[PDB]
């Protein structure tokens, strides 16, 4: 499911004129149109970090893991942080990383890629949380509910072994606890199974993140669209203002560089339009996310397909890039 | 010689969000007051003078879980809270 | 019953004290109206632009230029004039998708934690969820969540069951508990320790599969009714 959005900000000024050019004096007859974009954008970019901090700080405190790795049975090993990795990801969260092909155009580094619409003042703020910061509030997250069950989301930390934990969840759906102390090493061998399982479909078949790329790719197509458009006319001789201000006669250049204008003026109406309106969907999906957070990671719901497809037992988190992924 | 009419420099920082000027970086945590970017938040604290400090934010606090394979915790009151909502 | 009146009143004197503090409590509140003010705001402020014309008074060009050449100032303010209210009614438009979507969920929530209980974790407040009292808003409503929050855990030394002659027996709604020495069963969120009955447990199976089981004896009570 994704949660949060590519935060673009746009030079007007840059875009519309070409930061070398007297159309700035020509901009200011407008006013307050370079203003209100800008103001729904910064209010798109602090909502993509509300988004997300309405998603992954549900809890308050950084619960940690045990040493001894022994749940029952139970192998945790490829939810689990590895300790020998520089960015301390899981098995699986590293696999999730290097699938999402991120496009973003956010850094401070200097033929040219894709992030060359700088140059035209449309620039990418980078988000207020670190996905290291993410794969530790994913971290907290499964210590909390692998060493205390659903006690941590309600008040205390709780400790309860994982038999018991598992037991008691079986008593949710209309399960006896004696069909687990009387057949652990069958769950065990089914869940580390099942585990192992979804390395498997999520490095093969090439479109199992499709909901991440398609809200990746669409940010750099409604940029790209953006540049694309500032190479037109719109009824005028010519695109490049340094052409028509070095070329025609000063006041016949009030409707050839205000067609321009206008124009640059329109797209970029439009491309706040649509980012927006498809803000409003990435929102609804980060409100979806938080409560399928709470009621199927912090708790166990017993809605039918709202955690998964049968009788839910519990979920675990990982960390995707501008989303998240529900292990149910 | 450029855009920007004036200047102004105290101390400067290498935030991945661009360069941070007006703040000097503690090596403490606290939570995050006002958002800059990339795990890097600014506040308004002291230290006696008051200044603009620059700081990575604070996760939350660390409780490790004394978890085994024989122990329950079982709690013996309670607390009846009411909380807004908006 | 004293002591969860007397919490329950003095969590509820504590709401005016912190609503009345703080001075930005309803800010969900605000925003709408600070969002509806400035976009009135935004929409009287570009009547005094020009678009590149000669002026923003009206009354200047038709009696300034002539009968068909103001005709082109005025088609030039008209096509900003309309451009302004119609992106002032594409987000409102906007806007009050997310009204309705709050709204929607406002309803979602009034009738599953005040006209009922809900199961759903941090739906209705962040704990175990109780009530909820409304109360009238401007342009909202404001839920009070009460919850029931545990504290004041202790430690204790647990089992999965209990042997008692050859047969394991499990807790029907409890746990088996320990504090040292005997062995009790209580329920999962307060500690009230009960002896071991068979009324309180039920058997199933032998003592050979259960791992972790321990030995303990399990009171009949009826027993000693047949003994006296
Ligand atoms: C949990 O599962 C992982 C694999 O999912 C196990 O790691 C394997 O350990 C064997 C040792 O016999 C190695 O040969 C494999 O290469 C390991 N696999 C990977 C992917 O690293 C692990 O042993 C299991 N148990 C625990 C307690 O972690
Ligand atoms: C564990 O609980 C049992 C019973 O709840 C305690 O046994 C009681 O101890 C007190 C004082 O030590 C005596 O006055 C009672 O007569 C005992 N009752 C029974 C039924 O034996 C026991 O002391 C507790 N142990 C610990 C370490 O707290
Ligand atoms: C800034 O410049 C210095 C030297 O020119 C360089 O070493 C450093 O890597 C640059 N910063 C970034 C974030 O690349
Ligand atoms: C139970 O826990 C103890 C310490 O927590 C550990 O030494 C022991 O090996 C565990 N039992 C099993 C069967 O692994
Ligand atoms: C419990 O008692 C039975 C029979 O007296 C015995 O076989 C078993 O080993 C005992 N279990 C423990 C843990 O002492």
């Amino acid at each position: 499911l994704p949660v949060s959005m590519t935060k673009t900000s746009v030079d007007c000024t840059m875009y519309i004129c070409g930061d070398s050019t007297e159309c700035s004096n020509l901009l200011l007859q407008y006013g307050s149109f370079c203003t209100q974009l800008k103001r729904a954008l910064t209010g798109i970019a602090v909502e993509q970090d509300k988004n997300t901090q309405e998603v992954f700080a549900q809890v308050k405190q950084i619960y940690k893991t045990p040493p001894i790795k022994y749940f029952g049975g139970f192998n945790f090993s490829q939810i689990l942080p590895d300790p020998s990795k520089p960015s301390k990801r899981s098995f699986i969260e590293d696999l999730l990383f290097n699938k999402v092909t991120l496009a973003d155009a956010g850094f401070i580094k200097q033929r040219d890629l894709i992030c060359a619409q700088k140059f035209k003042g449309l620039t990418v703020l980078p988000p207020l949380l670190t996905d290291e910061m993410i794969a530790q509030y994913t971290s907290a997250l499964l210590a909390g509910t692998i060493t205390s069950g659903w006690t941590f989301g309600a008040g205390a930390a709780l400790q309860i072994p994982f038999a018991m934990q598992m037991a008691y969840r079986f008593n949710g759906i209309g399960v006896t606890q004696n069909v687990l102390y009387e057949n652990q090493k069958l769950i065990a061998n089914q869940f580390n199974s099942a585990i192992g399982k979804i390395q498997d479909s999520l490095s093969s078949t090439a479109s199992a993140l499709g909901k991440l790329q398609d809200v990746v790719n669409h940010n750099a197509q409604a940029l790209n669209t953006l540049v694309k458009q500032l190479s037109s006319k719109f009824g005028a001789i010519s695109s490049v203002l340094n052409d028509i201000f070095s070329r025609l006669d000063p006041p016949e250049a009030e409707v050839q560089i205000d067609r321009l204008i206008t124009g640059r003026l329109q797209s970029l109406q439009t491309y706040v339009t649509q980012q927006l309106i498809r803000a409003a969907e990435i929102r609804a999906s980060a409100n979806l996310a938080a409560t399928k957070m709470s009621e199927c990671v912090l708790g166990q719901s017993k809605r039918v397909d709202f955690c998964g497809k049968g009788y839910h037992l519990m979920s675990f988190p990982q960390s995707a890039p501008h989303g998240v992924v529900f292990l149910h | 010689p450029t855009w920007r009419v004036y200047s102004t420099g105290s101390n400067v920082f290498q935030t991945r969000a661009g360069c941070l000027i007006g703040a000097e970086y503690v090596n403490n945590s606290y939570e995050c007051d006002i958002p800059i970017g990339a795990g890097i938040c600014a506040s308004y604290q002291t230290q006696a003078s008051q200044s603009i400090i620059a700081y990575t934010m604070s996760l939350g606090a660390e409780n490790s879980v004394a978890y085994s394979n024989n122990s329950i915790a079982i709690p013996t009151n309670f607390t009846i809270s009411v909380t807004t909502e908006i | 019953q004293k002591l969860i009146a007397n919490q329950f009143n003095s969590a509820i004197g504590k709401i005016q004290d912190s609503l009345s503090s703080t001075a930005s409590a309803l800010g969900k509140l605000q925003d709408v109206v600070n969002h509806n003010a400035q976009a009135l705001n935004t929409l009287v402020k570009q009547l005094s632009s020009k678009f590149g014309a000669i002026s923003s008074v009206l009354n200047d060009i038709f009696s300034r230029l002539d009968p068909p050449e103001a005709e082109v100032q005025i088609d030039r303010l008209i096509t900003g004039r309309l451009q302004s209210l119609q992106t002032y009614v594409t987000q409102q438009l906007i806007r009050a998708a997310e009204i309705r979507a709050s709204a929607n969920l406002a309803a979602t929530k009034m009738s599953e934690c005040v006209l009922g209980q809900s199961k759903r974790v941090d739906f209705c407040g962040k704990g175990y969820h109780l009530m909820s009292f409304p109360q009238s808003a401007p342009h909202g409503v404001v839920f009070l969540h009460v919850t029931y929050v545990p504290a004041q855990e202790k430690n204790f030394t647990t089992a999965p069951a209990i042997c008692h002659d050859g047969k394991a027996h499990f807790p029907r709604e409890g746990v088996f508990v320990s504090n040292g020495t005997h062995w009790f069963v209580t329920q999962r969120n307060f500690y009230e320790p009960q002896i071991i009955t068979t009324d309180n447990t039920f058997v199933s199976g032998n003592c050979d599969v259960v791992i972790g089981i321990v030995n303990n004896t399990v009171y009949d009570p009826l027993q000693p009714e047949l003994d006296s």
